[PDB]
């Protein structure tokens, strides 16, 4: 079990979770405000 | 008006780009039944171009001379919407990550052979150090204040 | 009783020679030949591998500094 | 030196089809190899420069262009069959020269009486620039 | 214009970069500290020790005449 | 002479060139400056192919036997034709 953590922690299988949810988040953030050219909130 | 860049919230070109877009949208649109949902969603992209119009149309944002936006970045904080605000927020951003990776490797080169924490990352202390990003520009302040950020003459080995 | 040269042992010496990829590095003494005879009686290891693979190699006393 | 050479004599040929990695004009004009050893029994071994060919009993006498295949050659042979062995050189004049014992102890290991042609007894680093040396013959190896 | 002129600035600061390098770096870097004795232009230093291909100054010329090029066009 | 060899005094005697060396260039002499108390020569430069396969192994500091090239010849170059 402990075997399978340590290879859970090699860089590739974290780096792939790892962008897969910040590309989510982007794409999430697109749909919720469309084409968000500019700052208007300041 | 910057060298006499109008807003398209009054130019004329911009309403004429909008208007040939939606338009042939709409063309495109009156060659399936009124209630296809892949015709729903050309409606609905017709809508969101038009809310971005509309949008574009709200933010002081001046408009070319072809009927294009065109960003003010010269300083001046009444165009700042663009640069400013999002150029200190991803400074913010890039300041949290560059001081989050420095801080764990600082961390882990003590041990025995760091390259095996380097190409397996220890995920406990990696969680227990990420959420740092807070400290980002105070923390790594104090240390060029107490001279612990740079070296003078360890060049090689460490 | 003839008072051995170079350091004792563990020792982290700096490097003062030009010529070698540890110049203004850190290493380990691991011994030294009390040999008279020798031209580089003093051997150092290193945590950092240089170009040639190799992680040791010979140094007169003149080229350390007894850092600490 | 009490290390005499063996001035190589005309003894019998490898059998070997005979094929395009021979000699040429070069070996006819300029100078060419013979490497020669004893051998323990009639094998296969694989020639330098293509395919390969069976040994007899007895010594040996293979021809070849350059140096350096011969000596690739005697590499095999001495580890893989463990037999010892030389090459000679010849020139067009008829000459023939005695070349890589020049003991008959491999030049691996120490055997006094080798001469010291060719050391700096300083580190490399203590070369010198060659402005220091410019326009003379001297270079800063030497 | 303005995106062409940044273009301009990157060709002319990375040319800038590959021929200081050739010129400081000439006289030897760790990779091969006695460098200054090899002359101007050599092949090079061996394929060991990690290899060292296109090494000499006379090389860093070569690799930047490629860029010059570029910026200009 | 057609190629040069040069040995240093950071030789430690181990003794990989001569084993690798392709067409009996170097050897070992007699020397007082290591464990081994044997030192590098090359008194057969002529026949110095060139490749720096020796100096490749030399497993020393930054380097103890160096490979400066010259001029060329007819066996420097490995001809054979
Ligand atoms: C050439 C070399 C020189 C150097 C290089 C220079 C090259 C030029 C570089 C220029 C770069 C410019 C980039 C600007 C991007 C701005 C992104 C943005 O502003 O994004 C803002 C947009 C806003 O979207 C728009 O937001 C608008 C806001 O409307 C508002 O305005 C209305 C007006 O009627 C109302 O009055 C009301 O105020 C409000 O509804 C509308 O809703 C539009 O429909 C909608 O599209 O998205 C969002 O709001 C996202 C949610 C908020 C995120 C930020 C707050 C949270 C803090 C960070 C938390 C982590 C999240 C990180 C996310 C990082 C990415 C954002
Ligand atoms: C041949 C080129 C080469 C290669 C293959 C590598 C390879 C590597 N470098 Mg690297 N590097 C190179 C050249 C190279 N480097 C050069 C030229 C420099 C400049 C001198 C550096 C400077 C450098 C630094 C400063 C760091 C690396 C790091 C790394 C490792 C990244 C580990 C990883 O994927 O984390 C994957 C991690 C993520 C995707 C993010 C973590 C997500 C968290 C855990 C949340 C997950 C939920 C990896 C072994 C890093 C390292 O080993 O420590 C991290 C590191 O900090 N390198
Ligand atoms: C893994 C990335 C990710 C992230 C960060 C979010 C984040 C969010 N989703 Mg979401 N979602 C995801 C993947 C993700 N989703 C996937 C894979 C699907 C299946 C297609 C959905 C389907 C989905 C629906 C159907 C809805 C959300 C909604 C929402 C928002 C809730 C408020 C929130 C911002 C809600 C939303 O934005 O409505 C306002 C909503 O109704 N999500
Ligand atoms: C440093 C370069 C750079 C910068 C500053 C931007 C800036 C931006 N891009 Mg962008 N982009 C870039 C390179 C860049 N891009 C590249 C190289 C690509 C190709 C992969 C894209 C492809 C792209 C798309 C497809 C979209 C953006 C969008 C955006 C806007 C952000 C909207 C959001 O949700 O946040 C913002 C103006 C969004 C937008 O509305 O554009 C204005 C959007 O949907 N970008
Ligand atoms: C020397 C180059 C330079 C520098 C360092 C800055 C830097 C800055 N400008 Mg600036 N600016 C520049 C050129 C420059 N700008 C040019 C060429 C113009 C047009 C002539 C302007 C017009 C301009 C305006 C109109 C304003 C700034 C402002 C600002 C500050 C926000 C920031 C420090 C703002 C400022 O003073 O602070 C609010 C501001 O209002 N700039
Ligand atoms: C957090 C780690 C970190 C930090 C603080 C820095 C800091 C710096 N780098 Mg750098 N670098 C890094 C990682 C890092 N690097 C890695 C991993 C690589 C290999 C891809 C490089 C490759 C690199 C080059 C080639 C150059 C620099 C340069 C520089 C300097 C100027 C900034 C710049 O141009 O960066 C530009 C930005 C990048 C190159 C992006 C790299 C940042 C990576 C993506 C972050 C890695 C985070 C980590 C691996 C993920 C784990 C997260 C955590 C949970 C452990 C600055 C000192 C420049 C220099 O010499 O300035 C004088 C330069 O020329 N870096
Ligand atoms: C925070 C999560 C955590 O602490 O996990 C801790 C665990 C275990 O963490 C691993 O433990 C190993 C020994 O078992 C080694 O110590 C590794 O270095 C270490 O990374 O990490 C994971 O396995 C999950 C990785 C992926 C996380 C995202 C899941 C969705
Ligand atoms: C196996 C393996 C591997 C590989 C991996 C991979 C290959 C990965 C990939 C990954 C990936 C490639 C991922 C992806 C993802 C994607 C995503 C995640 C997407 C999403 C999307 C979304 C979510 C959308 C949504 C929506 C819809 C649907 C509609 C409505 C609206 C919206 C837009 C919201 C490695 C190398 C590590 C190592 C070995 C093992
Ligand atoms: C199944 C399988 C397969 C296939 C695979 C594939 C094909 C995959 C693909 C995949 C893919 C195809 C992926 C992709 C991805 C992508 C992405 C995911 C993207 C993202 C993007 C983003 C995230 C962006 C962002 C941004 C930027 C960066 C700029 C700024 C703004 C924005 C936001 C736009 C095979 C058979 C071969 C094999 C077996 C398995
Ligand atoms: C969302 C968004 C945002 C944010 C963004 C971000 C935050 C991003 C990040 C990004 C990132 C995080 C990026 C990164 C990148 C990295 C890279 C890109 C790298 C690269 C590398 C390379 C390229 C390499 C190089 C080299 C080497 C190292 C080797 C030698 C040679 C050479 C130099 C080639 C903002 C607000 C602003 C706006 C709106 C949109
Ligand atoms: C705003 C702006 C402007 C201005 C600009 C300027 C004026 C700039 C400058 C800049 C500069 C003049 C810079 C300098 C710098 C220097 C130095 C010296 C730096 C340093 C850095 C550092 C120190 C960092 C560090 C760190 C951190 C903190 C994080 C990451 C990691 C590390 C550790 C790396 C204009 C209007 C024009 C345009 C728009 C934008
Ligand atoms: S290619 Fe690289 S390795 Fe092969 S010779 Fe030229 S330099 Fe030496
Ligand atoms: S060049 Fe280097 S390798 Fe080739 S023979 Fe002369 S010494 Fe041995
Ligand atoms: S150079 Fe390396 S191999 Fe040649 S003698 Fe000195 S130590 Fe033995």
């Amino acid at each position: 079990m402990r075997d399978i953590k340590t290879y859970l922690s090699v860089a590739p299988v974290l780096s792939t979770l790892w962008f897969g949810a910040l590309a989510g988040l982007l794409i999430e953030i697109n749909r919720l405000f469309p084409d968000a050219l500019s700052f208007p909130f300041f | 008006d910057i060298a006499g860049l109008t807003p398209c919230k009054e130019s004329k070109a911009f309403a004429k780009r909008e208007k040939q877009s939606v338009k042939k949208l709409n063309s495109s649109l009156k060659k399936y039944a009124p209630d296809s949902a892949p015709a729903l969603a050309i409606q609905a992209t017709i809508d969101k171009t038009k809310r971005r119009f509309e949008n574009y149309g709200k933010f002081g944002l001046l408009c070319g001379s072809d009927g294009l936006p065109h960003l003010i970045v010269s300083g001046d904080q009444r165009h700042w919407g663009e640069f400013i605000t999002p150029g200190v927020l991803f400074l913010y951003i890039a300041g949290w990550i560059g001081w989050v990776g420095r801080s764990y490797l600082i961390a882990v080169s003590g041990e025995k052979k760091p390259a095996m924490r380097e190409i397996i990352i220890d995920v406990e202390l990696a969680a227990r150090i990420i959420p740092r990003g807070f400290i980002w520009p105070v923390a790594a302040y104090r240390e060029l204040i107490n001279g612990d950020l740079v070296v003078d003459d360890a060049d090689i080995g460490y | 009783k003839p008072p051995p040269r170079g350091p004792k042992r563990g020792t982290k010496v700096k490097i003062l020679r030009r010529e070698s990829y540890w110049y203004n590095g850190t290493g380990s003494v691991v011994t030294v030949d009390q040999d008279p005879n020798t031209r580089y009686p003093v051997v150092v290891r290193f945590a950092k591998v240089n170009y040639a693979g190799v992680s040791t190699n010979n140094y007169a006393l003149d080229e350390i500094k007894e850092v600490a | 030196g009490f290390v005499p050479p063996q001035l190589d004599p005309s003894t019998p040929s490898p059998i070997f089809g005979g094929s395009t990695g021979g000699l040429l004009r070069k070996a006819q004009v300029e100078e060419f190899y013979v490497i020669t050893w004893t051998s323990p029994k009639e094998q296969v071994f694989e020639m330098p420069t293509g395919g390969a060919a069976i040994m007899r009993e007895g010594p040996n006498l293979l021809k070849l262009a350059r140096k350096e295949q011969c000596l690739a050659l005697g590499n095999r042979l001495r580890s893989k069959y463990k037999i010892a062995y030389q090459f000679y050189r010849v020139f067009p004049n008829g000459e023939v020269q005695y070349l890589h014992p020049k003991d008959g102890v491999y030049p691996e290991k120490v055997n006094a009486g080798r001469q010291g042609v060719g050391q700096n007894f300083r580190s490399i680093g203590k070369n010198v620039s060659p402005i220091e040396v410019k326009f003379t013959g001297k270079n800063s190896f030497d | 214009d303005f995106l062409v002129h940044h273009a301009i600035a990157l060709g002319l600061h990375t040319t800038t970069l590959i021929l200081v390098k050739g010129a400081l770096d000439a006289r030897g870097s760790k990779l091969m500290p006695d460098k200054k004795d090899f002359g101007y232009s050599f092949p090079c230093d061996g394929p060991g020790r990690g290899g060292t291909c296109d090494i000499s100054a006379w090389d860093a010329f070569y690799l930047a005449v490629f860029w010059m090029l570029n910026t200009i066009g | 002479m057609s190629h040069s060899v040069k040995i240093y005094d950071t030789c430690i005697g181990c003794t990989q060139c001569v084993r690798a060396c392709p067409t009996d260039v170097l050897e070992m002499i007699p020397w007082d400056g290591c464990k081994a108390k044997q030192i590098a020569s090359a008194p057969r430069t002529e026949d110095c192919v060139g490749c720096k396969r020796c100096e490749s192994a030399c497993p020393t500091d930054f380097l103890s036997v160096r490979v400066y090239l010259g001029p060329e010849t007819t066996r420097s170059m490995a001809l054979s034709y």
